[PDB]
């Protein structure tokens, strides 16, 4: 039972010991194509790249690269697109990947400027008579709308391949404070929060992959996986104390480096699954109780 | 260069 594990390790002063150990075990693939010197400036961090085996290709032959990757959750049957914050440059192969892989929704944990420091481009409108054009990837972006709350916000975007003159809606969904390196407010917010990404349809094996990402899009971003899977996990399981988070986490791992950046996101993220499996056995009142406790404007 | 992780 993972209340039980979680209090093993919290009793224990354990956190630190647990998380050392995940990241001691975590795979070691080669990086190869995002290493390329021409790839540089397509790499946010230089510490974090993506496996060259499970990295998303963009559709063109100029250069199919992106610091992007394709997680894929064999037995929870859901894929997720973990990325980072985009360049200034890399905007319009942002939205070619999601136009290419069929993405409804995009999940974004982190704000355009942190700490007086920028860690994402603005790649949205902010404003509805202000669409964007990406020349590169001949792709137009409009906001369509947005529901601002308190902690989070849902925009509607179109985009637009302006070759095929085909436009689709994607879901823009932004928690707005999460901390760097830091966990939500409560798992209240959290699960508010991901419940509303998966009520809205895009995470459904009909579309592609959602896309999420943060500023590197492995931190805050693992932890929004890594709590998803699991519940998805404890849903589909006779037994679900079978489900070993710290193994899922290995698992996602496995094809992207570094994904849950400190011992409290890993703490924060038992404390996510704990609670939002008392939906998941039933009792669907807890869902009204994260609302309310969240406090949403 | 830039890095997301902490090194100090
Ligand atoms: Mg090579």
């Amino acid at each position: 039972e993972m209340e039980k594990e979680f209090e093993q390790i919290d009793k224990s002063g354990s956190w630190a010991a647990i998380y050392q150990d995940i990241r001691h075990e975590a795979s070691d693939f080669p990086c190869r194509v995002a290493k390329l010197p021409k790839n540089k400036n397509r790499n946010r961090y230089r510490d974090v790249s993506p496996f060259d085996h499970s990295r998303i290709k963009l559709h063109q032959e100029d250069n199919d690269y992106i610091n992007a990757s394709l997680i894929k959750m064999e037995e929870a049957q859901r894929s997720y697109i973990l990325t980072q914050g985009p360049l200034p440059n890399t905007c319009g192969h942002f939205w070619e990947m999601v136009w290419e892989q069929k993405s409804r929704g995009v999940v974004m944990l982190n704000r355009v400027m942190e700490k007086g420091s920028l860690k994402c481009a603005q790649y949205w409108p902010q404003k509805e008579e202000k669409e964007m054009i990406f020349e590169d990837t001949n792709l137009k972006l409009t906001l369509i709308s947005e529901d601002i709350k308190s902690y989070y916000t849902v925009r509607q975007l179109e985009l637009e391949n302006l070759t095929t003159q085909e436009t689709r809606e994607i879901l823009h969904f932004h928690y707005t404070t999460w901390p760097d390196f830091g966990v939500p407010e409560s798992p209240a917010s959290f699960l508010n929060f991901l419940f509303k990404v998966r009520e809205s349809g895009s995470l459904s094996p009909e579309h592609g992959p959602v896309v999420v990402h943060s500023s590197a899009g492995i931190g805050r971003s693992g932890t929004f996986c890594l709590a998803d899977t699991c519940l998805l996990l404890m849903d589909k399981r006779k037994d679900p104390s079978s489900v070993d988070i710290k193994k899922v986490l290995l698992e996602m791992r496995k094809f992207r480096m570094g994904l849950i950046q400190t011992a409290d996101q890993l703490r924060f993220s038992y404390l996510a699954v704990i609670e939002g499996a008392k939906f998941i056995m039933g009792d669907s009142s807890v869902q009204d109780q994260w609302k309310e406790l969240s406090h949403e404007d | 260069l830039e890095f997301y992780m902490d090194y100090e």
